[PDB]
């Protein structure tokens, strides 16, 4: 059982490296889904205001 | 003559019954002592299990 529970430990040890890529993925995803679309929506206003 | 024999019979029967009672119960005593050592290690697994958790 010491060796069996160690399987869970190495899984967590790797899951940490998975979530490290998840942050980076979520960051780029927010640039494409939030930051850039909002910047486009703001330009419409500056044009239709004229 | 009967009495002389009857008393020795009863006297020897005390010892035979005494020694038989000891031998009869001698097994379970060791079973308890052996389990005493076993249980220590059965729950020792819990300590090691928790330590990895």
């Amino acid at each position: 059982r010491q060796e069996e529970i160690e399987i869970e430990v190495v899984q967590r040890k790797k899951q940490i490296a998975v979530e490290a890529q998840e942050i980076l993925r979520t960051d780029k995803e927010l640039i494409a889904t939030v930051r850039r679309p909002a910047e486009a929506e703001a330009h419409r206003i500056q044009q239709i205001a004229e | 003559a009967q009495r002389d024999y009857e008393l020795k019979k009863a006297a020897y029967d005390i010892e035979v019954n005494t020694r038989r009672a000891q031998a009869d119960l001698a097994y379970q005593l060791q079973v308890a002592k052996t389990k005493q050592q076993i249980e220590e290690q059965r729950v020792q697994v819990q300590v090691v299990e928790r330590a990895q958790q």
